[PDB]
């Protein structure tokens, strides 16, 4: 006689998105679906300086305006999620007898549990990167509490 | 530099964008800026 | 604390390219962010300032 | 309540489109389980040798796991 | 020439049909279609 | 002679830079010609082949 073993199955997961921290006050979120596609971002300001008529004759700055850019930053994540096939050759046939239903729920199951903690491992490493390119465009407290 | 002088639809906004600037751009806090004084400070032609 | 919760969008901006932008796409490969204001503030009236 | 970086239905479709085919049954028990996996063969290979559309996508379908030798 | 680059062969009857049907599955009318339809079925896929 | 003239042309077939090549006119510096065949290429209906 062969025997079927259960055993318990726990999702220790918290479902959090990138809207969901107070990290998202921070970043102004757009979805351009087809990042992979661009070479390089850019992004002109164009200040104009205004200056001061002053009374006594000095050099007088005619009329000076800056042109920056700024390029994007852009970095991927990867995670590598695993998925065994003998879960997934059960995948493609339909039960028929109800050990092959326990064993196909049983695959359903495994393939929907780790397909979704691949999402929440992306959301997180999206935290992840969004907190550390805030991190590295940090200058400390005590070089701005002057240069500001 | 990569910047570009081209003439453009310059979308106005309204921040502080010249808070300590010309000290700032003259160090060096930008990677690539272009400063335009006097006759240089038009739109470029097409 | 002065407060328990804030408001904020739900959804992320949504940037697609469109059809002057896939065009501009394919051929030079260099996509603007808004075209349909670059038109307003070029083809459409460019005197009038912005 | 609020939307996901990841949809998780382009995610379901992708791993659908990039998953591999399953391993070709045959079943010599009945002939009636016996005469589908031959047809199932025969299709396989006419859609696997004629030249159209079916040719090209079966074969960027196929992966190549190969086993190793044994002492 | 005694005919104008013109010859009306009863031959090519029975081949308008058998070298027709290859060079028009891959006239890109089947081609996006045998393609949209492999992919209607990696839609039908994973919603089992 | 088999002829004494020849039915020719009028005037020059002109093409300036319309709207839409205007943009890319200014913040590319890169025109296409007939640019609406372009997006009648490219957009409407680009399964089309040729």
């Amino acid at each position: 006689k062969f025997e079927v073993l259960l055993g318990v199955y726990t999702n220790a997961i918290q479902y959090v998105r990138f809207l969901e921290t107070a990290l998202a006050v921070s970043c102004v979120n757009t979805e351009f679906k087809d990042l992979s596609r661009m070479t390089d971002g850019k992004i002109q300001f164009r200040i104009s300086v205004p200056t001061i008529a002053h009374g006594d004759g000095r050099r007088p700055s005619k009329q000076r305006t800056f042109i920056v850019v700024k390029n994007c930053h852009k970095h991927h994540i990867s995670t590598e999620m695993e998925l065994s096939m003998l879960d997934l050759e059960i995948l493609h046939s339909i039960p028929e007898t109800p050990v092959e239903y326990a064993e196909y729920v049983g695959a359903v199951k495994t393939v929907a549990s780790a397909l979704q903690f691949g999402v929440d491992a992306l959301e997180r490493g999206l935290i992840n990167t969004v907190l550390s390119v805030k991190l590295r465009h940090a200058p400390p407290m005590f070089i701005l509490q002057t240069l500001a | 530099e990569g910047v570009e002088n081209r003439p453009f639809p310059y979308l106005t906004v309204d921040a502080d964008l010249l808070s300590n600037l010309r000290q700032s751009a003259a160090e060096g806090l930008f990677h690539s800026f272009d400063l335009l004084v006097g006759k240089d400070a038009r739109e470029a032609g097409i | 604390e002065a407060d328990n919760q804030i408001m904020g969008p739900s959804s992320y901006a949504s940037f697609v390219v469109r059809g002057e932008n896939l065009v501009t796409a394919v051929s030079y490969g260099r996509v603007m962010r808004t075209f349909e204001h670059f038109m307003a503030r070029i083809v459409d009236s460019p005197e009038k300032a912005g | 309540k609020v939307q996901g970086s990841v949809d998780r239905r382009r995610l379901q479709r992708r791993i659908a489109g990039l998953l591999p085919p399953p391993a070709r049954r045959l079943n010599i028990s009945r002939g009636s389980e016996f005469t589908r996996d031959v047809r199932g063969l025969v299709e396989e290979h006419a859609q696997a040798s004629s030249l159209s559309a079916a040719a090209v996508w079966r074969a960027g379908l196929l992966a190549p796991w190969r086993p190793p030798v044994f002492g």
